[PDB]
């Protein structure tokens, strides 16, 4: 297999560190070639638990969160809040496909557990304030994609598209 | 005769027309068409009938006879309708559409002894005579239609709006022989009113659809249950469809506000059902709501009580097309805001639609699923996944499809150009700031039979990515 | 002579109200029904006739018979909007009409009732009568010597009665409107239009798609441009009587009746009037 | 207020007892009315092995799973190998809703390991072998309800309306 | 809720004590917006007088009133020999419809003696003698509407359309 | 900051040295791609100063020319008398778009100052004279296309429709 892992893109404080192996190669699924993000990885029956940064799993699939596809690993330290799955090449769910995988998959998404007390409650997070959204091109989208400015000039369409195809879910908490 | 109900809805960006097709004409405004409620209740009657008949027996009814059968309540020419439908709006005073003036004496002079073309275009909130030849003018005019730019951008993000609007902004001009300048004022003058007209997209309108009843048509044998299926169909359309064109799209989708009755006897449990909608809390609770009534009428305490009657006909499947629900496609999601929702569905109804190429991902294969559901689109293989008898990979199978002969169903599905789509979308509110798109297919009675939760799978990965 | 047709839409724009409308459609009809020969540079070279606007303008290339039939529909949609814009109503005549047998039907000792009713919605009164029938398919109740679209008085005198039975029974109304073996008492007056708005015909469509059909298969818009009587048009008419008695469910009739149809498709909210003014006039 | 626990309805053998308290308050979420199965909910997402079968999250949107609801504690020789969590009551895909709810229940559904040794298989299964039913119908019903065999003259209808109204993505591994 | 004031267009000076609060809110039904007077409430079978003038049970149905509508109370001095009613808002006979009213109404109409002392033998009478219309021009509209001589120049037109909108058959005993 | 140059095409025979990009940099914004001629340069309310073939402003919104446009800076010593600036790629009025834009470039002009000296008087004339459709092969397109009749056969489309391709307005002083 060629393993890998997920993250997720929130307006959140939470977005520090959740990876060593950035590259693990030459390769990713999330490929980039002038149309911004191809192959959103999109998840459904889960939140995003942004404080204290997690997917919490409801059982509603109105909610959902999209996040893109890292090739490596995150901090080895993990299945104390991590989910671990390999898939068929098909049981993904992708934006904006670009073509056939490798057959094999293996992908790690931050998980968080109930704590069920409070009767918690959805509500829609978009990504809006593109001056959050230039952060989060200085934080989450330079280092794991530097080719850009450097293979692509387009750094424009990367902000627009990211302001209108990812958006996600909330627990509000 | 005297009140049945009265139906306060609203309609959102709805797209009208009349003897222009649009929604405004330079005598009066018409934003609701009382006759176009008339017939889209007629056909979602039929709909909702046919799903009936096919669910307890399995059988589909051609339209002459179910409207043959309902003639005691929407009536034919052997009888005059028994329900009198009413359209009451604000603004319903004099709201024509007048071009004061038009600024245009100079493209006449660009337009001398050429054979060219011009066409219109809104180019940051002024309008621009683009003559084909290479030459462009920005017009000024004034009227009192007050385009705003939140209108003008709709129709420029919407590929589906700025597609309805290559007929209402070209013309073609030969003045080689020769041409006056007063007959090149109206031509011109002609042509910015069919542009001006097509931009008096409105929102939020707001309507109250009466109900009367003649009271002389009492119940014969099966008036009362006969006009109540009409009311619960009704209920099934003002649910599932809209006013005007592209409904099929999201476009001037219905949303109930409120519903006073005034004899409940016949209006009790439509009441009661209409009421239900009046806040809706989330997606899958509205998802529940629609499968309550769509069965309600399936299999609750009452069904039918008519069918037993011999009026009816059945289709003759190498013949007819009908549709139905199914009552299991019906996908639901909410969307926070309506106008990049309808300038996203482009992308799920497109062949190279980017939310197609993620569902599919495969050529030959989207394009059957399009030409099968998703309307008549415009063919130049693929037949190979449209037959009847052969190679079911994806179940698209038409009912009387064969290879290299053209039969009834191979001539409409391929060459029909009035063909609905059976992939439709809705966009639905509740007064609380909250909307949830509603996705679904009707059954075709063309469908040999198809493989449902597949096509569901399709459907869903629409519905989630076409937000 | 040809050349009364190939400048009668000049004659419509022009002589605008004064113009006999049932002549000069029925002569525009020619014009329309021979479209594709009337466009052979025959447009009688003016500047003024719309027919050379349809000259200039080029709809197809790949085939000159579509080229006529789209031109076609164009000119029929235009010649609607020309009767809607440019016939208005001047109803002068008709006040002093109305004045006049008022006062003829005091001489002759009748109670006179004269009503005003006006349009709230588009009207269609006498949609198969012959007025544009042969260019639209639908007609007006068109009187061609007061030059008006009319209420006949016998449609409101079928409506009235069919109302009076309704809610005092099939012999109270033959106790006023009378039967095979008496004459009512009741005497109604055709209505004209006596004051508009802004106009007093109005472009329409109707589009069947699904009547008489039997599937999805052969469905099919058809699309049905037409004239109909525009809002706020008031028309007037008269009634009149000799006893006294039938004032009484006439009066109370004529409020009720009008706010449910008084012309045709009224099923769809077409021909919806409003009572404006009664007054009844008693003789002796 | 008070806890459900949401149990799957498969072919096979996973089934050997998962409740304690079936008596709730006076009634379950789940019911009969002499006319079908209301409030039954379905689960997408995560799927069920025929093989100690426990809702295990996929991958898929399109995958999803079926069962039912009571209220209770599943023989409370558990509770550290499931989903325990309120969730306010709107936010679960049911099927046929009879009336109303009571502002954030909590459930129980099982889970299971995410197997991430081998790669994901699935395929459709809904019910057959009309002994499964007239097994399931009694191995719970009769565990749940006090008026089932009491009331019990609709049985093949209520059998019958099981035969369509459950379906679910058995591994098949 | 929202109690009406139909205050009916006499020629004699019976509109100048007659009302509480004649302000109401943010709506009347009566209107006067750029197109001349709308939704006059006429009422049938009633006959107004002139001396204490107010509206008198009679049953010739040839009878009729014609008023404004708008928002108030019947002075609180009256409403003891006044008649309030409920009506649900589609039976009231409103000539010159603009909109639609709001699904239930509070009408008080001054509702006199029926007058058995006299016998009944009303006379239909109309608005004319122009200084007879400006004065309840100035009585009426001016201090109902904060529109007239505010917000109207042109409201000559309801001058020459009140003289004949407006009429009312009266006894004079 | 990179920059662009528009060359006249004119029927005139003032092409081969009026400039000296005869390759560019290292592209064509204006190339044929074997379905005709695509991506030309429209320049309007500009008639021609025919005599050293270059552009001179003119108020009137319906005197346009046609030209190509690529990137230079012309004969390496000139610039003293155009019109060189900058803009955003996108005011570029082009026609058969078969191409693509940088996002960004400066364009300089062949630019002839008014020199108002009498009325105007400018001429619609279309390009004629096959002579000239020959020498506007031999002198333009030979020397500016490397491409031109070493790539395509198609060379009769590329010398039959100019014709209607370009035009321009000549003063004709």
């Amino acid at each position: 297999s060629t393993q890998r892992e997920y993250v997720f893109i929130p307006i959140t404080n939470s977005i520090t560190i959740d990876v060593k192996i950035t590259i693990g190669g030459s390769d990713h699924i999330t490929n980039i070639d002038e149309r911004g993000i191809h192959n959103v990885l999109v998840i459904t029956g889960y939140a995003v638990d942004e404080k204290n940064g997690r997917l919490v799993p409801t059982l509603d699939p109105c909610d959902y969160v999209k996040g893109i596809l890292v090739a490596g690993t995150p901090q080895q330290a993990q299945s104390n809040d991590f989910l671990t799955l390999k898939l068929p090449a098909n049981k993904l769910y992708l934006i904006r496909k670009k073509g056939n995988i490798s057959d094999d998959l293996k992908i790690y998404i931050p998980y968080s557990s109930p704590d069920a007390r409070n009767s918690m409650k959805t509500k829609p997070v978009s990504i809006s304030d593109d001056t959050i959204v230039n952060n989060i091109i200085k934080e989450v989208f330079d280092k794991i994609y530097n080719i850009t400015q450097k293979e692509k000039v387009k750094i424009e369409k990367v902000k627009e598209d990211i302001k209108e195809l990812f958006s996600y879910y909330a627990l509000e908490q | 005769e005297e009140l049945l109900m009265s139906l306060k809805l609203k309609a959102l960006y709805p797209l009208t027309g009349g003897y222009n097709r649009h929604s405004i004409n330079p005598f009066y405004e018409e934003l609701v068409r009382p006759t176009e409620i008339k017939g889209l209740w007629r056909w979602w009657n039929r709909v909702l009938f046919n799903t009936l008949a096919y669910s307890t027996k399995g059988k589909l009814y051609t339209y002459e006879s179910i409207d043959r059968l309902f003639e005691d309540v929407f009536g034919s020419e052997n009888k005059k309708s028994a329900v009198r439908l009413e359209v009451i709006t604000d603004e319903g005073n004099d709201n024509r559409f007048e071009l004061s003036y038009v600024e245009l004496d100079k493209v006449i002079d660009c337009l001398r002894n050429y054979k060219r073309k011009v066409s219109l275009d809104f180019i940051d909130n002024t309008l621009i005579a683009e003559i084909e030849g290479s030459t462009k003018i920005p017009i000024s005019f004034k009227s009192n239609l007050d385009i705003d730019k939140i209108i003008k951008d709709l129709v420029h993000n919407n590929k589906l709006l700025s597609f309805e609007l290559l007929g209402f902004k070209s013309v073609e001009i030969d003045a080689t022989k020769i041409s006056d300048k007063k007959i090149l004022k109206e031509i011109l003058r002609d042509l910015i009113t069919n542009y001006l007209e097509y931009f008096n997209i409105k929102q939020e309108v707001t309507f109250t659809l009466n109900i009367y009843l003649d009271k002389s048509r009492e119940h014969k044998q099966n008036f009362e249950d006969k006009l109540k299926f009409a009311l619960y169909s009704l209920l099934v359309f003002i649910l599932l469809g809209g006013i005007g064109r592209k409904t099929s799209r999201g476009f001037g989708s219905l949303s109930i506000i409120d519903v006073k009755c005034y004899d409940n006897s016949i209006c009790k449990k439509i009441e009661d059902l209409a009421k239900n909608f009046l806040k809706i809390s989330s997606g899958n609770e509205l998802k529940s709501k629609i499968e309550s009534i769509l069965d309600c009428i399936k299999n609750s305490c009452i069904d039918t009580l008519y069918i037993e009657n011999n009026i009816l006909s059945e289709i003759d499947p190498k013949k007819n097309v009908v549709y139905f629900i199914n009552s299991d496609l019906f996908e639901v999601k909410r969307i926070n805001d309506k106008e990049k929702v309808l300038a996203n569905i482009y992308k799920a109804v497109s062949s190279e639609g980017c939310c197609i190429k993620s569902i599919i991902t495969d050529k030959y294969v989207r394009k059957s699923f399009l030409i099968a559901f998703g309307g008549y689109r415009k063919v130049e293989f693929i037949k190979n996944y449209l037959c009847e008898t052969c190679e079911t990979v994806s179940s698209f199978n038409i009912v009387d499809f064969l290879l290299s002969e053209g039969s009834f169903m191979s001539d409409y599905i391929l060459q029909y150009e009035h063909r609905n789509s059976l992939l439709r979308f809705k966009l639905i509110s509740d007064n609380s700031n909250n909307s949830y798109l509603i996705g679904y297919i009707l059954h075709s009675s063309y469908f040999k039979k198809i493989d449902i939760k597949y096509v569901r799978c399709i459907l869903e990965k629409l519905t989630y990515c076409v937000i | 002579a040809i050349d009364f047709l190939v400048n009668i839409l000049e004659l419509i724009k022009e002589k605008q109200c004064n113009i006999n409308l049932f002549s000069a459609i029925s002569l525009t009809s020619i014009v329309y029904n021979n479209f594709g020969e009337f466009l052979s540079n025959n447009q009688s070279y003016s500047t003024n006739n719309p027919l050379l606007k349809y000259h200039i303008i080029i709809l197809n290339d790949k085939n000159k018979t579509k080229d006529v039939e789209e031109k076609r529909n164009i000119f029929k949609r235009e010649v609607a909007e020309l009767i809607s814009r440019n016939f208005k109503l001047d109803g002068e005549k008709v006040r002093n009409y109305f004045d006049s047998l008022k006062e003829v039907l005091k001489s002759l000792k009748y109670t006179i009732v004269d009503v005003e009713i006006t349009t709230r919605t588009r009207a269609l009164i006498g949609v198969s009568t012959s007025l544009g029938k042969l260019i639209f398919g639908s007609g007006i109740s068109f009187d061609p010597y007061m030059n008006l679209p009319y209420i006949p008085a016998s449609e409101i005198k079928g409506i009235v009665r069919s109302y009076i039975e309704g809610k005092l029974g099939e012999q109270e109304a033959e106790e006023i409107f009378g039967n095979e073996e008496r004459e009512g008492n009741v005497n109604f007056t055709d209505a004209y239009p006596t004051r508009s708005k802004d106009f007093l015909f109005v472009p329409d469509v109707i589009t069947p798609h699904y009547n008489g059909k039997k599937s999805e298969a052969d469905a099919e818009p058809r699309p049905v441009i037409h004239l109909t009587i525009a809002p706020k048009v008031t028309f007037r008419f008269l009634i009149y009587y000799k006893r006294e008695d039938v004032g009484k469910p006439i009066c109370d009739s004529m409020p009720i009746i009008l706010i449910r149809g008084l012309g045709a498709r009224s099923s769809v909210g077409y021909s919806l009037f409003e009572l404006r003014k009664i007054e009844v006039i008693k003789a002796a």
